[PDB]
DNA sequence: CGCCGCAAACAAGTTGTAGAGCTTATCGGCAAGGAGGAAGGAAACTTTATTGCT
DNA sequence: AGCAATAAAGTTTCCTTCCTCCTTGCCGATAACGAGATCAACTTGTTTGCGGCG
């Protein structure tokens, strides 16, 4: 294979749109808001340098003016990704963990020690796995062999391919076009749209009709992503590697 | 963005923002064609580059309407775009349009088809020339997991054949017949034997042998027709 | 012409004809279907019809 | 139809199916669990790796029996990998522990 | 060419020869057997009845 | 008894109070741990039942899990965990194609696991 | 050939970064008539 | 797919009795076909009492059914498949015999295997007042709180008990359940 | 607490049965270029054939 | 038979070379029309989880 380097983050779906997300799961943030951060609807806090205001505070950019006019300097909260990424980087393991399992012993109500169980496990999967949250994000990604995707022609020279080039491409050309707009320190919404543009080429990549309504060819037809190489009856488990064509045998 | 100067910004981006709305309506009929016309997203982000072009570098001496000179870039941007996902050729695509107006043009001038003859007079250049034109152009790709019609029974992906295969048996052979020259060869003279074992095993140099020598690679000529004589004793299919 | 070439040739309805035996044309082309466009699907549809 | 040896897929290398192009026949779920349920494993070894996917088996097996020699070189599926590289193209760090 | 010979060098192969049967579905283990070849003039398997 | 392969848990002091687990590791603590090893650190246990569909995916292995349903949803909460099988089951071995832990290769690969005992 | 036993992890970036060999810049393949990449 | 044989015996405390499934009727499964190749829970008797026939553990082929259904046992205990305690595997002392063969089993074999694919072969096929004696014997009612009802015969007064007709010799014939406070003629 | 709504997600197996397109409609001139391209030819170089001498 | 010479013939290289073509980038001249939808899906369905949702 190779690989892309990206102008800026993303994050991933399988960890996200699923059932219980690890992601928010962690935080104790819920769905909604962070749909709202990602699709660039809402600021919100990052660290207010007052006390004021408080962090994972949700700021419409309306509300939040009254906040920047106010003070301008003394916070911080933006939109997207990166706030995201410096969040999950700031917080500290230990500290969540110790004090969970002593607040625990005050009122084990069930759906409550359900939770605090749920959070002190992926604590300890954190820790004890050697992984990282901050490894959540994407910023770089592979690129996978003609082989399994490949191109060739037809008998009249016609061509038959892989849609995944496809998507390749649209992910390509945005993130092109996105320097060559940084280039420029154009005004930001063309920015905004430019990484919703982004993100969406993204994960559609993975996964199609998940998130936001598929993309088609001109047939109206899906263009299939990676995942359906591993699922269903289709899927290398129980078509290809499981089930086998055979020589040496007849009928 | 923002400028040295600041009012400069401010009626910049005004106007910028103010005929957005022109880079929808007049993209709002730019509609049906390649998927990215149904996305319409790409045409606005390229439309407001554009206009950043343009607006950057406004003729105001001319008297022309702003409008008038950025529409020009806007149409740019736009037919940039569409040109960056195609990739055939334009000219192509010219001729492409001109048959298209011919053929219709003409078809209504008779009110009847495919009499090509037509075609090689009203576009008189030659007829070998649309001939193959209709080759390089009339003819677009396809994707390979259409499924095989009366229910999925198969895809394209089962139907399909190749002509670059692997044999098991003949490079068996060759090399069977590798030992047999080094076999033939062993009798003979002995830079010639190590000439064509060197040039033939490891895939090395011919004429740097014809250099080691200097004799002008004529006792090499005559000996390597032996050498096909001494290979000509013997019986192998595979022809 | 492109949509009339096209469901005369790409339709799920338009097929061969069964050329082995006269009965064999005539019920095919005397054969019912709730299929195809504006109709129904073998794994969703159930017993009742 | 019968087939002994003959073309095979390109993306996975196993061979086809359809008398049409010298097809070979396909081998289920159920008849494993069958097999199973005798225990012969040394089947399936073969069932799965020579007569599938592994082509340097296919290769020498073919070499040992025309010499005579009925014996038996186990190797991987190229089918396996190719899951793997799908994993890590998803983003992820599969791999394997070595002995 | 299709030699006397090779019929009866394959005559000399078979003997001893098992070899392996299949219908569909396979249900239970013994939807497949295990058999000793008898060669015949047709195009069209035997089988033994009472399986 | 593969419906029960789990219980949950009543006192605590080996692990968490009520975590979900099996029964055959409660077992094993206990008759590693409530021996001389201590008269009581480790805890009691209720016992559970599951219902099939779900306990397979409830497993060690991800593999199998990952084979036919919701192989998604498995390879998430694996992959967080940095987790890992060991190629015991049978699909483990014919998915790899090595083989089988049993029947007529049950001898070679007991060889094998007394030769991962043995280095 | 031989091997134990499976893992799985995360993808650090770095791991990307060993892993390729080089990094991809623009949509295309190949020409449109030279059937060449 | 997990599932084998891994040791010979595991050496295992006890498991449950069979006692036959007559119900409603006549015999629907013999004991002896319940017990065909089983492995005795424990050193077991006869009737005539203190008859020892395994040292905790036999295979109970039809010589023993045939030996024990000359005498009137209707209970026993096996070393059950639930009760062996092997870790990550099972003894083949508490799975008894292997049909298709005949006998003990031997060790390396896969079971549920056979167990799943053995059940749903046939499933194809398979969708596919008063209480009145009829003959004699004896009565036999357990777990009862009753009472002599004001006519001189007997009502339950605990929904515990049930009927029976045990014969002469004392297996049962038949078994069929009273209401609380029933009216009974007997 | 116990609804309620909402969303997710599986749906026998192996044969075969024949063939695939397009609603499309996508400046336009200039320049400079850089590659290609073909010409017919020069020219190492190589290759054959026909008479001489050990 | 082994060894060379003269003459001839065919080259492969190969390299330029100047015709011609072809393709990659840019910038321009009248004025204004309208926020998409557009041709689809037919609602499988029972079970199970989770967010509300009181
Ligand atoms: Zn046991």
């Amino acid at each position: 294979m190779g690989h892309i380097e990206l102008a800026s983050p993303t994050a991933h779906i399988w960890f996200l749109k699923s059932l219980p997300s690890r992601i928010g799961l962690l935080l104790d943030m819920p769905l909604r808001d962070i749909e709202r951060v990602l699709y660039f609807e809402s600021y919100v806090v990052i660290e207010g340098g007052m006390t004021n205001l408080e962090r994972q505070q949700i700021l419409t950019e309306e509300q939040y003016l009254d906040a920047l006019e106010e003070f301008g300097d003394e916070f911080d909260a933006k939109m997207g990704a990166e706030a995201i990424q410096a969040l999950l980087k700031s917080m500290d393991l230990e500290q969540e963990c110790e004090q969970l399992r002593e607040e625990l012993n005050e009122t084990n109500s069930e759906t409550k020690r359900k939770k605090l169980t749920k959070r002190i496990k992926l604590l300890e999967a954190f820790v004890q796995s050697g992984n990282k949250p901050e490894w959540m994000i994407l910023t770089v990604l592979p690129v996978l062999p003609p082989d399994l995707r490949p191109l060739v022609p037809l008998d009249g020279g016609r061509f038959a391919t892989s849609d995944l080039n496809d998507l390749y491409r649209r992910v390509i050309n945005r993130n092109n076009r996105l320097k060559r707009l940084l280039d420029l320190a154009a005004p930001d919404i063309i920015v905004r749209n430019e990484k919703r543009m982004l993100q969406e080429a993204v994960d559609a990549l993975l996964d199609n009709g998940r998130r936001g309504r598929a993309i088609t060819g001109s047939n109206k037809r899906p263009l299939k992503s990676l995942a359906d190489m591993i699922k269903g009856k289709q899927g290398r488990f129980r078509q290809n590697l499981l089930g086998k064509r055979v020589d040496y045998s007849g009928r | 963005n923002s400028l040295y100067t600041a009012e400069g910004v401010m009626d910049k981006h005004s106007l910028w923002q103010r005929y957005v709305p022109l880079v929808r309506h007049e993209a709002l009929r730019l509609q049906v064609r390649l998927p990215a016309s149904v996305e319409l997203d790409d045409l606005l982000q390229a439309g407001g580059i554009g206009l950043l072009n343009a607006v950057e570098r406004y003729d105001a001496l001319q008297g022309t309407a702003f409008t008038t000179y950025a529409v020009q870039r806007i149409r740019g941007a736009m037919l940039d775009e569409l040109r960056s996902r195609d990739w055939v050729p334009r000219s192509v695509r010219r001729n492409a349009r001109e048959v298209a107006q011919a053929i219709g043009q003409l078809e209504q001038e008779l009110g009847r088809n495919a009499t090509e003859t037509e075609v090689a007079e009203r576009l008189g250049i030659d007829i070998a020339d649309y001939r193959q034109m209709l080759l390089d152009t009339n003819n677009s790709q396809l994707f390979s997991y259409d499924e095989w019609r009366e229910e999925h029974g198969d895809s394209i992906e089962l139907v399909t054949d190749d002509h670059q295969r692997e044999n098991p048996l003949q490079q068996l052979l060759d090399s069977n017949l590798r030992q047999r020259v080094m076999e033939a060869i062993e009798t003979l003279p002995e830079r010639e034997k190590l000439v064509l074992t060197l040039y033939y095993q490891e895939e090395l140099n011919l004429k740097e042998i014809g250099a080691v020598l200097e004799v002008g690679e004529s006792r090499v000529s005559q000996l390597h027709s032996q050498a096909i004589k001494r290979l000509r004793t013997k019986l192998g299919k595979l022809l | 012409s492109a949509a009339v070439k096209e469901f005369f040739g790409s339709s799920q309805l338009s097929q061969f004809m069964d050329q082995n035996n006269p009965l064999s044309e005539i019920t095919h082309k005397r054969r019912i279907s709730a299929l195809g466009p504006g109709g129904l699907t073998r794994e969703r549809a159930g017993f009742e019809v | 139809h019968a087939r002994s040896t003959g073309s095979y897929s390109l993306v996975t290398q196993q061979p086809l199916g359809g008398k049409a192009q010298f097809g070979g026949q396909r081998f289920g779920e159920m008849e494993v669990w069958a097999l199973e349920a005798y225990g012969a494993a040394y089947t399936l070894q073969e069932m799965l790796t020579v007569k599938s996917d592994d082509v340097n088996g296919r290769t020498k097996m073919y070499k040992n029996i025309v010499d005579g020699n009925h014996q038996m070189e186990p190797g991987m599926p190229e089918s396996f990998n190719v899951l793997l590289k799908e994993i890590r193209s998803l983003g992820i760090n599969i791999e394997l522990e070595d002995e | 060419r299709e030699e006397a010979v090779v019929w009866d060098i394959l005559d000399e192969v078979i003997r001893e020869h098992p070899v392996l049967l299949n219908r569909a579905p396979t249900l239970h283990r013994l939807g497949i057997q295990a058999f000793e070849p008898v060669l015949i003039e047709g195009k069209a398997i035997q089988l033994h009845p009472l399986v | 008894r593969q419906m029960l392969r789990k219980a949950t848990i009543v006192n605590a002091g080996s692990s968490d109070f009520l975590e979900g687990e099996q029964v055959e590791y409660s077992r094993v603590k206990i008759a590693n741990r409530e021996l001389e090893a201590n008269g009581k650190v480790g805890a009691t246990y209720s016992r559970d039942l599951l219902g099939i569909t779900k306990a397979s995916l409830a497993t060690e292995s991800f593999i199998s899990a990952a084979s036919f349903q919701e192989t998604t949803r498995v390879l998430t909460e694996a992959a967080v965990a940095g987790k890992r099988d060991e190629l015991r089951g049978l699909k483990e071995n014919v998915i790899v194609g090595r083989l089988i832990p049993a029947g007529t290769g049950y001898a070679y690969h007991q060889d094998r696991m007394r030769r991962r005992a043995a280095g | 050939e031989e091997f134990d036993a499976i893992k799985i992890a995360l993808a650090s970036p770095d791991m990307i970064r060993s892993w390729s060999f080089g990094e991809v810049k623009k949509p295309e393949t190949i020409n449109y008539r030279t059937f060449k990449p | 797919q997990d599932l084998v044989v891994t040791e010979d015996d595991c050496g295992t405390h006890e498991g449950i009795m069979m006692t036959p499934v007559i119900e409603g009727g006549d015999v629907k499964e013999p004991l002896r076909d319940r017990v065909l190749g089983r492995v005795t829970a424990e050193d077991v008797l006869k009737p005539g009492t203190a008859d020892i026939l395994v040292p905790r553990n036999t295979l109970l082929h039809e010589q023993w059914c045939d030996l024990l259904e000359e005498n009137s046992v209707d209970a026993v205990k096996v070393r059950s498949v639930v009760s062996c305690d092997t870790d990550f595997g099972v003894c083949a002392h508490c799975y008894g015999r292997d049909l298709a063969r005949g006998h003990i089993i031997n060790k390396g074999e896969a079971i549920g295997v056979i167990a799943a694919q053995s059940i749903g072969e046939p499933g194809t096929q398979l969708t596919m007042s008063s209480i009145q004696v009829k003959n004699k014997g004896s009565i036999k009612l357990s777990n009862v709180k009753s009472v002599v009802n004001s006519s001189g015969k007997l009502v339950i007064t605990s929904r515990n008990t049930e009927l029976k007709l045990i014969d002469e010799f004392g297996r049962t014939k038949e078994s069929y359940k009273v209401p609380y406070g029933a009216v009974l003629a007997k």
